[PDB]
C-alpha cells in the first residue's frame, strides 16, 4: 500500500470548521469553530488543563474554559487564536505532522487580501507545510457539483455568501455577500421557542434551542401557505419533550424560522430574502452567462440543510427570474458538508498538484503571496 | 508532604507511560514513608516518635 | 461544618473598619453587593460559613454584626452598596443614638442598658451560624462606643458565651498625637481593663501607627479612618484568607493562635505584614522570596503592631508565625528557615523550643492579586508591653491630672473612682514583667501568684 | 550550547576568579564572623546555609547560572591549599598532594571553596583536575 502523504483539505465553514485527508469522502475532523480557554486559571492548572482548549475540545471543556471564536461573522478575528486552533487540530485530532503534508486551505468569499496574507504567513511558518493553496470554500463546494460556471450559494452559521462563477472563474464583480445565516435563524429559533413558553437562556439552553431548530424546523415551499396551515392545522404544530421531559409545542416556527429565508424580516433581519439575494446576484452576472448561473445553483453548508428549502428556492427563483432563463437549484443531500467534500474532490486532481503554493514559493514571495500567488 | 506532592505531581505532568507513572508512584509513596519517618531505617525513629506522641497524649491527659 | 465567626463593628472606627472588611470580603468572595454570588464565582472551594452566613441558596450574607451607641454611623452602613450583602437581623442600632460621647463609662452603662436587645440581635445573627466559634470585636479603645460600649458586650458575651471564644480588635489612641479627649487615656485604660479581665484577646490598632504609615508610605498628610479601615480590611482579608481558601492546615483561628498565647495573660498578639507595597506598585509581581519574605518583614516598617520601646525589659521575640500567601516552594521555605537559623534570623523563647513557623496560602480566586506572594508575620515579642506600659502611662498621666474625669465621673463605670485605671494599669505591669520573664528561662514560673 | 562553555567561564570568573567582587565583599563581610571559628567548632551545615543566604543577599543572586555555585569545604585551611596550588607547577605537586590537610581547625575563611557539578559529557570539558586547579 502506496502511503501516499495526502494533501491535508481544511473546509473552514461559518459555523463548523472540517478537515480531513485528500481522497476521502469526508472530513476526518469537524468541529466548531471555536477556542475554549479555562475560565478559572487557578484550580485546574494543577489538574493538566490546558490553557485553551479548541473545537470540541472546547465544547468538552466548555463547564471550565471560557470559549473565544478566532472566526467572526465568518470572518477570522483572531489569527493566533485560528492557528493555535488548527494546530490543535493537526496534532490533536488529525495526528499528522503539517509539515509532511500539502495544506489545502479554504477562505470565504471576500476574504480580505491581507486576511489571505496572515493565514498563508501562519500556514507556512507556523505548520512549516511543504506546499499549501488556499480556495475559496463556494468554490469547492462548486467544484464538487461538477461544474466550471454557475452561482455557488454557500450558508453556514455565521455568514452567506452568493459567488458567482464562469468557465471555474468566480465573478467577483457578482458576489454578493449576506451577514444572515444559521447563528441569526438560530437566535430567532430561540426567541419562538421563548415565545412558545419552553425558556432557553443559557449558552447551554441556546444551544439545545439550535439543536431543536436543526431537529424540526423546516423551510416552507411556500411561506405564507405554510404558517396558513399551521395557523389552521396542528400537523404543522410539533410538540419536544425536554430532557427533563417537560413537553414544549412548536407550530410555524417550524417553518416560521427558515421562513425568515424568504423574508428575513420574520426574524427581524434587514437582510433581502434568499429570492431578492438571487435576483440581485443574477442582475449583478453576465446577461449571457445569467442563464447558466440559474442552471447551476448550488447549495452548501450546513444552513442549507433546511427541508423544503429546494422547493422554495425553486418557486422564488422561478417567479423571479426571466421566464426563458433556465433555473436549476443543486441542493445536494451533503450539502451540510459540501465544502469539505468539494475541498476533498478539488484537491484529489493530478493537474491541481502544480496549483499548490510551495513552502519555497512562500519563502519566496512572503505572506502576500496570497495575493500574488494563488489566482 | 508538600514536596512529594510537588515531586509526584512533577513527575505525573511530566510521565512519559504508565511504567514511568506506575515508578513516579512507587517513589512518591516511598520518599512519604521515610519522611513520615516509615521505613526501616527510621524504625527506631518511629518508635522514639511513637513513644514521644505516648508521653505527649499522657501530657494531655 | 465551618466554624461561624460573628464580627462585631463597635463604634465609628469600629464600624467603619468592619464595613471595610465586608467589602474585602465581598470582593474576596465574589459576593455581590447584594449580597449574591456573582455568576464568575464559579468556584465553590471557599468557606463561606466561617465568615458569612448564606441568606439564600444564592445570596451570602456576612456574619457581620456593626454596633454602634450612635446610630450616625448606622444609618451611613445602611446607605452604602453593601447594605443588602449582610442579614438585617444581624445588626443593631441603638435608638437613642447619642453614642457614649467618647466616654467609655458611657458606652460600658449604654451595653448595659441594651445588654437584652444587643443579645436578642446577637442570638438571631447565632441561629444563622451553623457552627459560629465566637465574637470577633472591632472597635477603639479611645472612644466611647468602641471602648465603652465593646467593653459592655464583651462582659455579656463572656458571661452568656464563657466557652466561646472572644478575640478582640482594639482601635488604640494616637500616642504621638496629643488627643484632645483629655479623658481618652481614662477610657483607654478601662477598655484594656476590661479587655484583661473579659476579652481573651486584644488585637491593639495604633492610630498612630496608622496614620505614621499613611504619611510615609501612602503619602496621606492626614491619614483618613477610611483609609485606615481600606488597610485593616486588606489585613483581615490576608488573615481570613485560610478560611477563604481551605488548605491541609491552619483551616481556623483557633489552630493558628494555639500556638501564640501560652498564657491567659500573654494575650497580647502583634502583627505583620507582607509584601508592604504601594498602591502605585501593584503593577510588578515581584518575585518575593522566602528569603527575600523573610528580610522584608525583620523590617519595623512591615510589621502591622507599634510596639513601645521598652528600656527596662530585654524583649525578645518568643516565636514567630509567618502567613505566607501566594506561591510558595516548600524547599525554599525549608532553605529559608535554615539560612534564618544560621544567620540567627529570629530569636526563640528561652524557656522552651521555639521556632518560626511559616505558612503557605493561597490567594483568593475571585480577587485578582497584583503579587505574586504576600505574607502575614504573627511574632511574640516582649515589647509589646511596652505598648500597654506606655497606654498606661497615658492613663496615669490623665488620671494624675483629673482631666476631663468628670465627664466619665458622670457615668456610672466611672462615677465613683478610676479604678479600672488603675487595674489596667497594673495589668500593663504584669504584662510587662512577664514578657520581661518570657525572655528568660525562669519563664516557666511565670504568671504563678508566687512570680506576680 | 549544551554544556555553555561560555556561561560556565562566567561562573567560574565569577566565583573562583571572585569576578562578583560585590557579591564575594558582602559573602565575606557576612560570614567572616562564622568562619573564623576553628574548623572543630563550625557547623558545616550552618556555613553551607549562611553561604546559601549570602548568594541570595549578593549580587551572586543576579548571576543567572548562580545555581551552578556550590560550596566546597577544603579538608586543609587556605594556606595549605595554597601550599598545593603553588606546588602544582613545581615539582613539590606530588609532596603537596601527599601533603595531609592541615590539622590547624581551619577558619571557614580557609576551609572556603567552591564546587561545581559538571554533567556528562559536559564534565569533559570542566574536568576534576581543572575543578581541582
Amino acid at each position: 500500500m502506496d502511503d501516499d502523504i495526502a494533501a491535508l483539505v481544511v473546509d473552514n465553514g461559518s459555523g463548523m470548521c472540517k478537515a480531513g485527508f485528500a481522497g476521502d469522502d469526508a472530513p476526518r475532523a469537524v468541529f466548531p469553530s471555536i477556542v475554549g480557554r479555562p475560565r478559572h486559571q487557578g484550580v485546574m492548572v494543577g489538574m493538566g488543563q490546558k490553557d485553551s482548549y479548541v473545537g470540541d475540545e472546547a465544547q468538552s471543556k466548555r463547564g471550565i474554559l471560557t470559549l473565544k471564536y478566532p472566526i467572526e461573522h465568518g470572518i477570522v478575528t483572531n489569527w493566533d487564536d485560528m492557528e493555535k486552533i488548527w494546530h490543535h487540530t493537526f496534532y490533536n485530532e488529525l495526528r499528522v505532522a503539517p509539515e509532511e503534508h500539502p495544506v489545502l486551505l479554504t477562505e470565504a468569499p471576500l476574504n480580505p487580501k491581507a486576511n489571505r496574507e496572515k493565514m498563508t504567513q501562519i500556514m507556512f511558518e507556523t505548520f512549516n507545510t511543504p506546499a499549501m493553496y488556499v480556495a475559496i470554500q463556494a468554490v469547492l463546494s462548486l467544484y464538487a457539483s461538477g461544474r466550471t460556471t454557475g452561482i455557488v450559494m454557500d450558508s453556514g452559521d455565521g455568514v452567506t455568501h452568493t459567488v458567482p462563477i464562469y468557465e471555474g472563474y468566480a465573478l467577483p464583480h457578482a458576489i454578493l455577500r449576506l451577514d444572515l445565516a444559521g447563528r441569526d435563524l438560530t437566535d430567532y429559533l430561540m426567541k419562538i421557542l421563548t415565545e412558545r413558553g419552553y425558556s432557553f437562556t443559557t449558552t447551554a439552553e441556546r444551544e439545545i434551542v439550535r439543536d431543536i431548530k436543526e431537529k424540526l424546523c423546516y423551510v416552507a415551499l411556500d411561506f405564507e401557505q405554510e404558517m396558513a396551515t399551521a395557523a389552521s392545522s396542528s400537523s404543522l404544530e410539533k410538540s419536544y419533550e425536554l430532557p427533563d421531559g417537560q413537553v414544549i409545542t412548536i407550530g410555524n416556527e417550524r417553518f416560521r424560522c427558515p421562513e425568515a429565508l424568504f423574508q428575513p424580516s420574520f426574524l427581524g433581519m434587514e437582510s433581502c430574502g434568499i429570492h431578492e439575494t438571487t435576483f440581485n446576484s443574477i442582475m449583478k452576472c453576465d446577461v449571457d452567462i445569467r442563464k447558466d448561473l440559474y442552471a447551476n445553483t448550488v447549495l452548501s453548508g450546513g444552513t442549507t440543510m433546511y427541508p423544503g428549502i429546494a422547493d422554495r428556492m425553486q418557486k422564488e427563483i422561478t417567479a423571479l427570474a426571466p421566464s426563458t432563463m433556465k433555473i436549476k437549484i443543486i441542493a445536494p443531500p451533503e450539502r451540510k458538508y459540501s465544502v469539505w467534500i468539494g475541498g476533498s474532490i478539488l484537491a484529489s486532481l493530478s493537474t491541481f498538484q502544480q496549483m499548490w503554493i510551495s513552502k519555497q514559493e512562500y519563502d519566496e514571495s512572503g505572506p502576500s503571496i496570497v495575493h500574488r500567488k494563488c489566482f | 508532604l508538600e514536596c512529594s506532592w510537588d515531586e509526584l505531581w512533577n513527575k505525573v505532568q511530566q510521565a512519559q507511560d504508565l511504567d514511568h507513572i506506575i515508578a513516579a508512584h512507587e517513589v512518591f509513596l516511598d520518599t512519604i514513608i521515610s519522611r513520615c519517618l516509615l521505613d526501616s531505617d527510621s524504625r527506631a525513629l518511629l518508635n522514639q516518635l511513637r513513644a514521644v506522641f505516648d508521653q505527649i497524649i499522657e501530657l494531655q491527659n | 461544618m465551618p466554624r461561624e465567626i460573628i464580627t462585631l463593628q463597635l463604634g465609628q472606627c469600629g464600624n467603619q473598619i468592619g464595613f471595610e472588611f465586608w467589602k474585602q470580603l465581598c470582593a474576596e468572595h465574589g459576593i455581590s453587593p447584594e449580597g449574591i454570588v456573582e455568576e464568575f464565582a464559579t468556584e465553590g472551594t471557599d468557606r463561606k460559613d466561617v465568615f458569612f452566613y448564606q441568606a439564600d441558596d444564592e445570596h451570602y450574607i456576612p456574619r457581620a454584626v456593626l454596633l454602634d451607641l450612635e446610630p450616625r454611623v448606622i444609618h451611613s452602613i445602611l446607605n452604602s452598596p453593601y447594605a443588602k450583602l449582610y442579614n438585617p437581623e444581624n445588626i443593631y442600632l441603638s435608638e437613642h443614638g447619642g453614642g457614649a460621647g467618647n466616654n467609655w463609662a458611657s458606652g460600658f452603662s449604654q451595653g448595659e442598658k441594651i445588654h437584652e436587645d444587643i443579645f436578642d440581635i446577637i442570638d438571631r445573627e447565632a441561629d444563622g451560624s451553623d457552627s459560629l466559634e465566637g465574637f470577633v470585636l472591632c472597635h477603639s479603645i479611645a472612644g466611647g462606643t468602641g471602648s465603652g460600649l465593646g467593653s459592655y458586650l464583651l462582659e455579656r458575651l463572656n458571661d452568656r458565651y464563657p466557652k466561646k471564644l472572644v478575640q478582640t480588635y482594639s482601635v488604640f489612641p494616637n500616642q504621638d498625637e496629643m488627643s484632645d479627649v483629655v479623658v481618652q487615656p481614662y477610657n483607654s485604660l478601662l477598655t484594656l481593663k476590661r479587655l484583661t479581665q473579659n476579652a481573651d484577646c486584644v488585637v491593639v490598632l495604633d492610630n498612630t501607627a496608622l496614620n505614621r504609615i499613611a504619611t510615609d508610605r501612602l503619602h496621606i498628610q492626614n491619614p483618613s479612618f477610611s483609609q485606615i479601615n481600606q488597610l485593616v480590611s486588606t489585613i483581615m482579608s490576608a488573615s481570613t484568607t485560610t478560611l477563604r481558601y481551605p488548605g491541609y492546615m491552619n483551616n481556623d483561628l483557633i489552630g493558628l493562635i494555639a500556638s501564640l498565647i501560652p498564657t491567659p495573660r500573654l494575650h497580647f498578639l502583634m502583627t505583620g505584614y507582607t509584601p508592604l507595597t504601594t498602591d502605585q506598585s501593584v503593577a510588578s509581581v515581584r518575585k518575593t522570596t522566602v528569603l527575600d519574605v523573610m528580610r522584608r518583614l525583620l523590617q519595623p516598617k512591615n510589621v502591622m503592631v507599634s510596639t513601645g520601646r521598652d528600656r527596662q525589659t530585654n524583649h525578645c521575640y518568643i516565636a514567630i508565625l509567618n502567613i505566607i500567601q501566594g506561591e510558595v516552594d516548600p524547599t525554599q521555605v525549608h532553605k529559608s528557615l535554615q539560612r534564618i537559623r544560621e544567620r540567627k534570623l529570629a530569636n526563640f523563647i528561652p524557656w522552651g523550643p521555639a521556632s518560626i513557623q511559616v505558612a503557605l496560602s493561597r490567594k483568593s480566586p475571585y480577587l485578582p492579586s497584583a503579587h505574586r506572594v504576600s505574607g502575614l508575620m504573627m511574632a511574640n515579642h516582649t515589647s509589646i508591653s511596652s505598648l500597654f506600659e506606655r497606654t498606661c502611662r497615658q492613663y496615669d498621666k490623665l488620671r494624675k491630672r483629673e482631666a476631663f474625669l468628670e465627664q466619665f465621673r458622670k457615668e456610672d463605670m466611672f462615677k465613683d473612682n478610676f479604678d479600672e485605671m488603675d487595674t489596667s494599669r497594673e495589668i500593663v505591669q504584669q504584662l510587662i514583667d512577664e514578657y520581661h520573664a518570657a525572655t528568660r528561662p525562669d519563664y516557666i514560673s511565670w504568671g504563678t501568684q508566687e512570680q506576680e | 550550547e549544551e554544556k555553555e562553555l561560555v556561561a560556565h567561564l562566567r561562573s567560574i570568573k565569577r566565583y573562583f576568579l571572585m569576578d562578583q567582587g560585590d557579591f564575594f565583599v558582602h559573602f565575606m563581610d557576612l560570614a567572616e564572623e562564622e568562619l573564623r571559628k576553628p574548623v572543630e567548632d563550625i557547623t558545616p551545615p550552618r556555613l553551607e546555609a549562611l553561604l546559601e543566604l549570602a548568594l541570595r543577599m549578593s549580587t551572586a543572586n543576579t548571576d543567572p547560572f548562580k545555581d551552578d555555585l556550590k560550596i566546597d569545604l577544603m579538608p586543609h585551611d587556605l594556606i595549605t591549599q595554597l601550599l598545593r596550588v603553588l606546588a602544582i607547577e613545581t615539582k613539590q605537586e606530588k609532596a603537596m598532594a601527599h601533603a595531609d590537610p592541615t590539622e590547624l581547625a581551619l577558619s571557614g575563611l580557609e576551609a572556603f571553596s567552591f564546587d561545581y557539578i559538571v554533567k556528562w559529557p559536559l564534565s569533559l570539558i570542566i574536568n576534576r583536575k581543572a575543578l581541582t586547579r
